[PDB]
RNA sequence: UUGGGCUCUGUGGGUGCUUGGCCGCUGGCCAGACCUACUUCAAAGCCACCGGGGGUACCUACCGGUUG
């Protein structure tokens, strides 16, 4: 049996996922990606009370 | 005992759960104590069946 | 010659031709053995085996008539100029030739033996001894022998020199003559006479390892042992029959062996090339003989195509050794044994080859990816009745596929001692062989001893049975083989019909043999049962569909629904597998005879070779003819596929080798041979050609230029918005080219020290990358410009490393404030003239985003490049709103036709 | 389809223990992966390998200076010559003696090479790509010298600018300094006196000085200067540096003498670059925490390589503005898991390491990893839009990514603590399920909620294989039941059914015509049944087509060795003919899935280091101390890291001790390509990717006598029967005639093409302009063809929508990648200008 | 040694044991003949996999059945998943596997229980 | 088919792609031979694997001192 469940958080930033990869020259990626910010509108700003 | 034991691990007859075995240190857990069981088609199976007469060739 | 196969190698072949070996002692623990192909010499170990050292390169333009090995080098005469041969001696080390022999130009002789020693080498031609200071490899003299007869003059036997004698030669007249001659001064000092001259020539002599005694053979029949100072003479021995002359003799200096005690030294091996025997005699008492070995080879016969002989013997430096290369491509080295007295010598290694041509020739599927693969073991049929696997990769791991205990066979009964023989024995020869190695595991194939061709399952069909199939001469019955355990399995397979086997094939999974007789009937066997399953046909209109003729050309698909059956005259009948039974045919009988075919699946494409010189070429599924090829003017001996269904290979009678491109129709080669090449073969992939020829047993190895480099050989013979050629990786990091260096920045910097050397040496080109294409970005465009091509400056760009890119892209300025100054202005006209131009839709738009995305200040503040910008912006939503509706349609409609029921 | 699998290229890794080079160029990237070598092209995102193949691991590769030869050496001696743009084997030869150093000169005409005590130049045979009038010869290398005044292993070699001598790094701390020839002014002489032995001597571009690096981290600059008593000039050292790196010993340095730089790579995992006549530290920096394996420089001197040994960790880093060129992480562990996206062009995979890491297919190269898993990583799988990927470990715990933001967005533990051993996922990606070996029973949850929908159960004992139908409705699970369970799942009344075995189950798979399941099962037979009526089309046996054995340590035959005679898993081929199935085997089996026969059979490996790899091994290795390859040799080294045995005893599976010295070979499991025409299995050496050579072989569909190429263009030129021209091309299928021809009609008589065009080509033809969109520079005449194909052919295309599938799916990735490559510009700049213009 | 393999045969609470070594044809259950053993309208039920097989191909074997335990229904399912069984095991022990293989597929593609001790199992909606 | 079988032992090959036996090797030898010279300058540190809890009279080591 593989451990107890503990809770625990990952703090990202904002930054492109090519930003968050690893080392390559060139990614994958075409130009359509390459922009978008690891958080969605709802992340970047929730109305609430 | 351990001598029939070890020297058929030598050989290879005891599956556990999907793999063999060679290595005959293999520590089993208590999990696994009862998936450990005989090979595919061996001789030792074959004894077994041969005696209790439900020996089928198939 | 050729334009695709270069020749590289002849193959099956240790000793098949009468020139002697060489053996030279490396050390004090190998052997070094040398021996002519005939148009190369292979130099063997002795200790290591009997694999190959070294192989002579480059090949002599002749036959080779003589040689000898000393420490390093390899001399090699040949040529017999007598008949257009051009002659020559070349001097190889280790497999290649350093040197080349200065020859007389008056030299209308075959030259036909060497021998080395001091600083001098010395060569007999036919009665013509020339000299060769070694030390400078340059010609000293020539001797010159006089008889008064014709006949007596003639050089024949040979010449050595004493170990203790300086400078002395001695050499064998016709007559029965010995003659010593000092060749310091090139001067015959003696000459010594045959007692009792009724023998006519000395056919041999060789020094004893006692001093200054020389053993002479006779062809008149008598072994001599004399002084060669005192002229007196030792002994006499009447062992050669008249026309049966003694070959060659050797003594023992291993010390003991003689005697019967073992405690007594002084053995004679000597071999007369009329025989395969040898003969052993303990010379202390009366010279006595001991012992016959019997049949060490095959024997020489002119009523049988049989070829082999005994060319040498020799006793190796001090050992229990003795090698005899014969004449049937055949080496056996015999060990003395000690424990108890022998006679005889039992063999202790062995390398061999035929006596008769190749007649069958095949190559090995590949481990079905592996290594063991495509090429490496080739299955030769030869027309000494036997099949060998040959080792592309290293000879000596090639080997025979006996048959069993037959030698033991002989050796029970007569055959090795005085009715039938040998090659009578072993099964006839080999008309045409499959393999198959879908099922062949190996040695492990059948645990135990098993019998053979004999006319139990669960360990069988565990692991494996035999592969190899054969049809033979006259049997009614083809045999089967174990591959990979190298015997014949248990299984022969008759007709039914009785009629002997024309020809045989097997399933694609190893499972069914299949043999077409010259009766008509086809049979089917299980492998693994050894037992028949099918007849064709079994009992269109069914029961009735036998060959009217004898059959040659049966193969199956490889799925094994359609099995497609060639009669020899007439037609080719496809069957259902399954059923046994005819489904559909195709007949050419009044206008041809089919000969033979061949099939290739990867392109279900099936060759037929036509009694009219004819090839017809077939794909299978639409049951027509689809290329049919006229380029022979013999019968066609063999032909062969591509791996790629790109080239068909073929030989006929007269020597002539045409290939033919198979997807242009075409021919493109045809090379004409020394020899008709009889049989055809193709590595199961590529790169190797394998050829039989007649007569020349050993099999040629040919090498595929076009696999290497490309030849332009097509010579037939009889005697709107586009794209762009720019990385995509290239663009699209130009546009992205901040975010890749964030990616490939450190997470932990580089801890540099504090004392930081400032002023590096630079890297690269002078200081810059190598990526920039070298010989003012600004200069080109403005001229560009100030023409109206900007194409220069464009291409620049377009090579351009992305780093320099985008600082160019960053470096651009207005200047003076001209419109003939503004790099900007003149980039945007650039842009658009590219998208009138409807070239690179791609990078153009690459270049403006990355340009909008840098500049816009400049250009929110200038409006001269706003009018660009607008005309631009016209000529960019035309060719947008076109592709986009297009682009869209295609992608909408693909969704819709993917996912329609929603 | 037509199953004519070559070799490929491969991926799996990128590096092993061995030389690593750079081309005399700058772009190509030579690295060893165990025997096969690949090149990584670093300008446009490129990447292949090599067909040729060695019995063991690699220990050295050289190059000319000219560029087109490579030479490779693997350990124990053989080595194999290749042109290097023409990617095929020259030559090949056999070192009898194991190689410890190895260089090339820049004159391309000889090169160095160093059996542990011998040492020997060789010329190099010319090439048949090099002579006009010429061939291969037959015994090509040619000895030219070789000495033996040494006392040891042969380290390191470096020729001169020259080519006129060379230093040799010995291990009895000297090196040696030769000429090719006889010189006057030279005497072949030895650079002695030292601590740890010279592991790297240099020359500098003026052969004036020289370098001796030594493994205590002890560089030695040396200079031909007089005896200090004053013709009588001596080799003699003028000083000397350490680097303070603590606690380790480093094992590989390189020096630029065209910049006069020096890098020198470590025992504890930091590295120091230096300027180097000077000695002044540029910078250091830790790479890795285990060790430096290889290093090496551009030619230019820009960029510097390094090579790890022990964990994957190939780098190419950008020294002067400090970055990176490239940094990739391969496998120290098994591969349990390999897929492609449905887009194709990726193929992420998981092992049990922890780490998972996608790639992508194009370029050879890994772009992320994710590493919060904490365990072994057991399976993965996609959805149908392919935007997100399901992961299953060992941790106990589910981990869901969404593919185009890269976020666990979704974490499941299972509350009674399970431990993962199979995963699925539904199609369109609602439902995940996963099955264990704590608790036999299975567990769904839902993918928006997250928590437990339900346990199922019917199982006697856990569950072993879990698979999905296409639809989204049918679940299968496999186990140790002896039961092959279909969960009828999404109506309302769910219900069981049992497929009773004769046997066990250890994979299931489907057909997306799903009709179709099939199961493999221990005793090696593998069945396909009919999915409604739960009935047994078809079965079929496997034992001795996967009977590929004798691994080490085991005194069975290969004929009885049980556990290679189990297929690990199966897959059906993009249409559903060719089940493809591999195991815990040498081999990989491939069978038509309607009249049950094996299409085709494929090795998964030639190597040798690893265990039990060709089915039967000798009696020349096997002494009496047991197999020759166990007596452990890892109790003779000089590194205490080496000489340190952290096993537990036994234990099959993985932990940091790694025993991990001749694995065996398991073939980890197999994947197709998506978009078809390709595969790989993924393997314990790396991942073997096989495709369709459709190029080199010819293959007609169905063609008459009177179709040539000579024809076709002069139906082309002078008729120009536009239609008939494209189906005789098509019918010969020639790739650069068909590309000729589909290049030479205009544009406007592609409707009539198309218009009477047959049904019986179309579909092929839709690949084939799919191709020309994947890889020609005429999109909008593709395009247009396209739009003309779907106005003729959109009913029946809908209407068959399965023997057409793959083509249309190739289709869809030809429109996509042209719209996500250009239109979002297109409509980006126009937006952009229009702003601009408004200002 | 002896040509000889032996095979079971499963139902609810039937059991048959079956023995087939070589011969000329004989068949028998528990020592009396095949055309005698059953509920007589069940004997073409139990003539089924003869007749999908074809004689000859039981022409070479002899076989003893035991059966026991159960009623009819019970008794002739275990004498045809015997005879089956017991043939497929025959062929596999003693001539082709590819026959083997051709009887096997043959069989199923019929009847699946003629192979498999498919068991009623008490699995109701839940 | 003018005897044959089981069983065991012994030899060689191959069970992986065909470049020498040796040495004090840009050279020499295999029958070998020559045999004891010459000399400017010790070393840079670090690391270094013992089963756990427990005691320390004596020994070792470290640290901090003390007389000389």
């Amino acid at each position: 049996k593989p451990k107890p469940p503990a809770p625990t958080l990952t703090v990202v930033s904002d930054v492109a996922t090519v930003a968050m990869e690893d080392a390559q020259p060139a990614t994958a990626q075409g130009v359509a990606g390459g922009e978008t910010s690891m958080i969605a509108p709802q992340e970047v700003y929730a109305p609430s009370k | 005992t351990v001598q029939a034991a070890t020297k058929l691990i030598e050989q290879g007859h005891v599956r556990v759960g999907v793999e063999e075995v060679r290595d005959p240190a293999f520590l089993v857990t208590r999990n696994m104590e009862d998936f450990v069981t005989w090979t595919v088609g061996s001789k030792i199976k074959q004894n077994i069946m041969k005696y209790r007469d439900k020996l089928d060739d198939f | 010659g050729s334009a695709i196969f270069a020749p590289y190698r002849t193959i099956g072949l240790i000793s098949p031709t009468g020139v002697p070996f060489t053996s030279i002692p490396l050390g004090k623990t190998t052997f070094q053995i040398t021996t002519s192909v005939g148009r190369a010499l292979q130099t063997y170990d002795l200790k290591r085996g009997l694999n190959l050292v070294f192989v002579t390169r480059p090949q002599t333009p002749s036959d080779i008539t003589a040689t000898h090995a000393w420490k390093e080098r390899v001399y090699a005469a040949f040529g017999d100029p007598r008949n257009g041969e051009p002659q020559g001696l070349w001097v190889f080390q280790r497999g290649k030739k350093v040197a080349e022999l200065p020859l007389p130009s008056d030299l209308d002789q075959p030259i036909k033996q060497i021998l080395i020693f001091g600083g001098w080498i010395v060569a007999c031609a036919l009665t013509r001894i020339e000299v060769w200071k070694a030390a400078t490899l340059e010609h000293y003299t020539t001797i010159f022998p006089a008889a008064s007869k014709k006949g007596d003059n003639e050089l024949t036997g040979g010449a050595i020199n004493m170990p203790t004698f300086l400078n002395k030669i001695f050499v064998g007249r016709k007559d029965g003559w010995v003659e010593i001659w000092n060749v310091s001064t090139g001067k015959l000092i003696y000459t010594l006479l045959p007692p009792s001259p009724d023998c006519g020539a000395v056919t041999c002599l060789q020094p004893t390892p006692a001093l200054s005694l020389l053993a002479i053979a006779y062809s008149g029949g008598p072994l001599v042992i004399q002084n060669v100072l005192t002229d007196k003479t030792v002994l006499l021995l009447e062992a050669g029959t008249d026309d049966a002359p003694v070959t060659s003799i050797s003594f023992r200096t291993d010390g003991l062996g003689a005697g019967q005690d073992g405690r007594k030294d002084g053995v004679m091996a000597t071999a007369t090339s009329v025989s395969g025997d040898v003969t052993f005699w303990d010379l202390n008492k009366g010279g006595r003989i001991m012992g016959v070995l019997r049949s060490a080879h095959n024997p020489p016969s002119r009523h049988n195509i049989v070829r082999g002989g005994i060319s040498k013997i020799e006793f190796l430096a001090g050992q229990p050794v003795i090698v005899t290369s014969g004449l049937d491509n055949s080496l056996k080295t015999w060990i003395f044994d000690e424990s108890p007295f022998s006679p005889v010598p039992r063999i202790l290694h062995q390398r061999s080859g035929h006596a008769a041509p190749v007649r069958c020739l095949h190559f090995l599927p590949s481990d079905f990816d592996g290594a063991e693969g495509g090429n490496k073991w080739l299955l030769s049929g030869g027309k000494d009745r036997s099949l060998w696997g040959w080792s592309l990769r290293r000879d000596g791991q090639s080997a025979e596929l006996s048959q069993g205990a037959i030698r033991k066979k002989a050796r029970k009964m007569g055959l090795l001692a005085g009715t039938t023989t040998l090659e009578d024995l072993k099964a006839p020869e080999i008309t045409c062989i499959a393999s198959s190695l879908n099922r062949d595991g190996g040695m492990g194939a059948i645990p135990g001893k098993q019998m053979i061709w004999d006319k139990n399952a669960e360990l069988s069909g565990n692991t494996g049975w035999e592969s190899v199939v054969t049809a033979h001469k006259d049997d009614p019955y083809a045999r089967t083989w174990f591959w990979g355990r190298r015997r014949a399995g248990r299984w022969a397979f008759k007709t039914g019909d009785g009629e002997p086997v024309s020809t045989v094939a097997i399933s694609s999974c190893g499972t069914f043999a299949l043999v077409g007789s010259t009766g008509g009937s086809i049979d089917m066997f299980n492998l693994q049962s050894g037992r028949h399953r099918q007849r064709f046909p079994s009992r269109f209109a069914p029961g009735t569909g036998r060959h009217t003729n004898a059959v040659t050309g049966i193969v199956v698909d490889p799925l094994n629904r359609h099995v497609v059956s060639c009669s020899l005259d007439g037609k080719v009948k496809f069957w259902d597998f399954i059923t046994g039974n005819l489904v559909d045919e195709i007949d050419w009988a009044p206008m041809t005879k089919i000969i033979g075919c061949r099939y290739h699946p990867g392109n279900d494409l099936i060759a037929f070779a036509c009694d009219d010189r004819s090839i017809r070429v077939v794909d299978i599924e639409t049951k027509n003819t689809i290329r049919e090829f006229w380029g022979c003017r013999g019968d066609i001996n063999d032909f062969c596929f591509s791996p790629d269904g790109r080239w068909i290979v073929a030989a006929s009678q007269d020597s002539i080798i045409r290939v033919w491109d198979l997807p242009t129709a075409h021919l493109i080669d045809a090379f004409r041979l020394e020899q008709p090449c009889t049989a055809l073969a193709f590595s199961h992939t590529g790169e190797y050609l394998a050829g039989a020829m007649e007569g020349s047993l050993g099999v040629q190895i040919w090498t595929n230029r076009t696999l290497f480099r490309h030849v332009p050989t097509r010579q037939i013979s009889e005697s709107m918005m586009t794209l762009s050629l720019v990385p995509r990786s290239r663009w699209q990091t130009l546009l992205h080219i901040d975010i890749i260096k964030a990616r490939n920045k450190p997470k932990e910097p580089p801890k540099a020290p504090e004392k930081a050397p400032f002023f590096l040496p630079p890297v690269g080109q002078n200081g810059i990358s190598s990526l920039i294409p070298q010989e003012t970005f600004t200069s080109k465009l403005l001229v560009g410009g100030a023409k109206g091509d900007y194409t220069d400056f464009i291409e620049h760009l377009k090579a351009l490393p992305p780093a320099a890119a985008d600082l160019e892209l960053r470096s651009l300025s207005i200047g003076n404030g001209d419109e003939a100054t503004n790099e900007l202005l003149h980039f945007i006209r650039a842009l658009t003239s590219r998208l009138v131009a409807r070239r690179d839709y791609e990078l153009t738009q690459a270049w403006m985003t990355v340009f909008l995305r840098l500049h816009f200040d400049l250009i929110m503040e200038n409006e001269e490049l706003l009018q660009a910008l607008g005309e631009w912006r016209e000529h960019q939503a035309r060719e947008r709103d076109r592709l986009s509706e297009l682009v869209g349609y295609c992608g909408g409609v693909v969704s819709f036709l993917r996912s329609p029921r929603t | 389809m037509k199953t004519n699998f070559k070799f490929s290229n491969l991926l799996g890794t990128v590096y092993c223990r061995g030389n690593l080079l750079f081309s005399p160029d700058g772009t190509h990237l030579f690295s060893p992966v165990g025997n096969r070598v690949t090149v990584f092209n670093l300008v446009e995102n490129k990447s292949y390998t090599f067909p040729f193949a060695h019995r063991k691991n690699i220990s050295r590769i050289g190059l000319t200076p000219q560029g087109n030869l490579l030479l490779s050496i693997d350990e124990d001696g053989q080595a194999i010559l290749t042109n290097v743009p023409r990617r095929v084997v020259l030559y090949h030869f056999s070192f009898k003696s194991p190689v410890t150093a190895l260089a090339f000169s820049p004159s391309g005409r000889h090169f160095v090479v160093g059996l542990k005590r011998k040492i020997e130049v060789w010329h190099v045979p010319s090439t048949p790509d090099t002579n006009e009038d010429g061939d291969l010869e037959f015994a090509p290398f040619v000895r030219h010298h070789t000495h033996m005044q040494h006392f040891d292993d042969v380290r390191h070699l470096e020729w001169s600018s020259d080519s006129r001598f060379f230093l040799s790094a010995s291990k009895d701390l000297t090196a040696r300094i030769w000429s090719l020839d006889t010189e006057e002014g030279f005497v072949p002489t030895v650079l002695s006196g030292h601590r740890q032995g010279v592991v790297g001597a240099y020359f500098s571009k003026d052969q004036e000085t020289i370098y001796t690096v030594s493994k205590d981290g002890a560089v030695f600059e040396w200079k031909y200067v007089a005896k200090p008593g004053h013709e009588d000039m001596q080799w003699r050292i003028v000083n000397k540096h350490f680097f303070m790196q603590n606690a380790a010993t480093l094992r590989c340095a390189a020096y630029h003498a065209e910049s006069n730089l020096l890098v020198a790579g470590f025992s504890n995992g930091i590295f120091g670059l230096y300027e180097m006549p000077d000695f002044n530290l540029i910078h250091t920096l830790s790479i890795s925490q285990n060790e430096i394996d290889f290093v090496t420089i551009n030619k230019s001197g820009e960029w510097l390589a390094f090579g790890a040994s022990k964990l994957g960790q190939l780098l190419v880093w950008e020294w002067q503005s400090e970055s990176y060129i490239l940094k990739q992480q391969g496998h120290f562990d098994a591969m349990n898991s390999l897929v492609y996206s449905p887009d194709g062009q990726r193929i992420v995979t998981a092992a049990d390491d922890g780490k998972i890491k996608v790639w992508d297919v194009e370029s050879g190269f890994c772009i992320v990893t994710f590493t919060e898993h904490t365990s072994g990583v057991t399976a993965c799988e996609f959805a149908k839009k392919g935007s997100v990927l399901f992961t299953a470990s060992l941790d106990g715990s589910v981990r869901a990514w969404d593919l185009i933001r890269y976020r666990n967005f979704r974490t499941f533990t299972a509350p009674e603590r399970l431990s993962f051993t199979c995963m699925a996922v539904d199609p369109s990606g609602e439902v995940i399920a996963a099955g264990s070996i704590d608790s036999f029973d299975i567990h769904i949850w839902s993918v928006q909620t997250g928590q437990l929908l339900d346990r199922l159960s019917g199982h006697e004992g856990p569950v072993s294989s879990l698979a999905f139908a296409p639809d989204g409705s049918v679940l299968v699970s496999g186990s140790w039941d002896r039961t092959a369970r279909i969960w009828s799942i999404f109506s309302r009344t769910q219900t069981s059914e049992p497929l009773q075995l004769q046997s066990d189950v250890l994979d299931v798979a489907f057909r997306p015509d799903s009709k179709q399941i099939a199961i493999s099962t221990l005793d090696g037979q593998l069945t396909f049944w009919s999915v409604s009526e739960a009935q047994q089309v078809s079965g079929v046996d496997g034992r001795r087509d996967v009977s590929g054995g004798r691994r080490i340590t085991d005194r069975r035959t290969a004929a009885n060795v049980a556990g290679t005679k189990n297929f690990n898993t199966i897959r059906y081929s993009m249409d559903g003919t060719c089940l493809l199935a591999g195991g815990n085997s040498k081999y990989i089996c491939l069978y038509s899935t309607t009249t049950m026969v094996l299409l085709k059979k494929f090795t998964v490996s030639v190597n040798l280091s690893l265990s039990g790899t060709q089915e039967f091994l000798n009696s020349k290795l096997m002494t009496e101390a047991g197999p020759v390859g166990l007596l452990d040799d890892q109790g003779e080294a000089s590194d205490l890291e080496d000489r340190i045995d952290r096993s537990l005893p036994g234990s099959k599976r993985g932990d940091p001790g790694a025993r991990k010295k001749f694995p065996e070979v398991r073939v980890s499991g197999v994947a197709f390509s998506p978009t078809g025409n390709s595969f790989c299995a993924a393997s314990t050496e790396g991942l073997l990717v096989y495709s369709l050579d459709n190029t080199v072989q010819f293959d007609p569909f169905d063609l008459n006598m009177e179709i040539t190429p000579a024809s076709t263009l002069a139906v082309l030129e002078k008729e120009k029967d536009y239609l008939k021209a494209l189906v005789m091309a098509f019918r010969l299928n020639e790739a650069g005639l068909i590309t000729r021809v589909y290049q030479a009609i205009p544009y406007t008589d592609i409707g009539l093409v198309v218009e009477q065009f047959p049904t019986v080509y179309v579909p092929r033809l839709l690949r084939f302009v799919a191709a020309q969109t994947e890889q020609s520079p005429h999109m909008e005449f593709c395009l247009l063809w396209i739009r003309a194909l779907i106005d003729k052919h959109g009913p029946w295309l809908a209407a068959n929508r399965g023997k057409v599938d793959v083509e249309l799916r190739v289709v869809a990735r030809a429109v996509a990648k042209m719209r996500d490559e250009i239109r979002r510009l297109a409509d980006e700049n126009v937006y952009m200008v229009d702003y601009l213009l408004n200002q | 040694s002896v040509q000889a393999v032996q095979v079971f045969g499963k139902k609810k609470n039937a059991t048959a044991v079956a023995r087939c070594v070589q011969g000329k044809g004989l068949i028998k259950v528990n020592g009396k003949p095949l055309k005698l053993f059953a509920p007589e309208i069940l004997r073409a039920k139990l003539y089924e996999p003869i007749l999908i097989l074809g004689t000859d191909k039981f022409a070479d074997v002899d076989i003893r059945i035991r059966v026991a335990g159960g009623g009819h229904t019970s008794q002739v399912y275990a004498v045809r998943q015997a005879i089956a069984k017991s043939i497929v095991a025959y062929y596999a022990k003693y001539v082709d596997e590819h026959s083997k293989n051709l009887l096997k597929q043959e069989l199923i593609q019929f009847d699946r229980s003629l192979l498999v001790a498919d068991p009623r199992r008490c699995e109701p909606k839940k």
